[PDB]
């Protein structure tokens, strides 16, 4: 997505993708309106917190590719997340899933832990009932949607999901896709 | 204890490896601090950690306790020849081997070719098969 919208090649990329710090320079974000952070998923056999998981691998973890988390893990200067990212960058990418799915199936088969958005973690403890979401947010960070830099439609489209927010339209819309 | 974490968790059990090792190549050039700091264990009293080669620290592992560091093969060949000794632990790593090549050797195209010929044929199977084989462990 960030290359076509460099190249104005492509003129809406709706993909989902979170506002970070270091891609506000080279492409517009829309305004939050769903608060997001890192979170961890845990299988059960029938952990408490991020620390907790950076003194020890015996379970293995990891995170999908081309994310965020992994660029915050380098540009982070306490322990926990750069011992996240040299696990990620270290035996080979094998850690790492390429897409999600694959983590979802290493959840399934053996006791695997993603670091993701929240989200993600309460869609697949509302669609799975063998996992449940650990503990509360890590972080926080902005939600927006892929617009072209500069781009004046983008101040529409901010101005048409604003005025779909005050109504809150999008809350139910999310809640019957919530069931 | 199956990986290296319950010895990070505690350290007693003096552990290293070979001297001119990969792995230990690996644990410096690796800036995650687990691998550091057990680099920096080994390091410690004039770098006694290493061993001038395999023998000495697998004897030295059956009566020291001596967490010793070294490639998968060795380890399978080693259990399948001696039933008083299992490994401990996963795959802690995984690096692939090449063929040692001179830089700007013009022999790289038809050794290629060669080694292509292998695997398209498949004999490596065979050649794994004739000299790990074992007997397993009741």
């Amino acid at each position: 997505m960030v290359k076509e919208l460099i190249d104005h090649r492509a003129d809406l990329a709706v993909a989902p993708l979170t506002i970070t710090y270091v891609r506000e320079k080279v492409i517009d974000f829309s305004k939050p309106f769903m608060t997001l952070g890192i979170s961890i998923l845990y299988r059960k056999p029938n952990i408490d917190s991020a620390d907790d998981l950076a003194k020890q691998t015996k379970i293995e973890y990891g995170a999908v590719r081309d994310g965020s988390t992994m660029t915050f893990f380098k540009k982070s200067k306490i322990s926990t997340y750069e011992k996240m990212w040299a696990f990620m960058s270290s035996r080979q990418q094998s850690a790492l899933v390429k897409n999600s799915d694959e983590g979802i199936q290493r959840v399934l088969t053996t006791d695997y832990a993603l670091l993701m958005e929240s989200t993600s973690i309460e869609y697949v403890t509302q669609r799975n009932c063998n996992l449940t979401q650990i503990g509360g947010l890590i972080d926080s960070k902005g939600y927006g949607v892929g617009t072209p830099i500069g781009s004046p439609y983008r101040d529409k489209i901010t101005i048409a999901i604003l005025q779909l927010q005050e109504e809150g339209k999008l809350h139910m819309m999310k809640e019957k896709w919530w069931r | 204890i199956d990986s290296a974490d319950d010895l990070a968790k505690q350290t007693k059990i003096e552990y290293g490896a070979v001297r001119d090792g990969s792995t230990m190549t690996f644990f410096k050039k690796s800036k995650i601090s687990t691998y550091e700091k057990m680099w920096a264990f080994m390091s410690s009293r004039q770098q006694s950690a290493l061993v001038k080669n395999s023998d000495e620290g697998i004897q030295r592992v059956l009566t020291t306790d001596y967490a010793l560091l070294m490639e998968s093969t060795s380890i399978e060949y080693v259990t399948q020849r001696n039933c008083n000794l299992t490994q401990i632990g996963g795959l802690i790593d995984s690096k692939g081997y090449g063929v040692g090549t001179p830089i700007g050797s013009p022999y790289r195209d038809k050794i290629t070719i060669a080694i292509l010929q292998l695997q398209e044929e498949g004999k490596l199977h065979m050649m794994k098969e004739k000299w790990w084989r074992g007997n397993g462990c009741p």
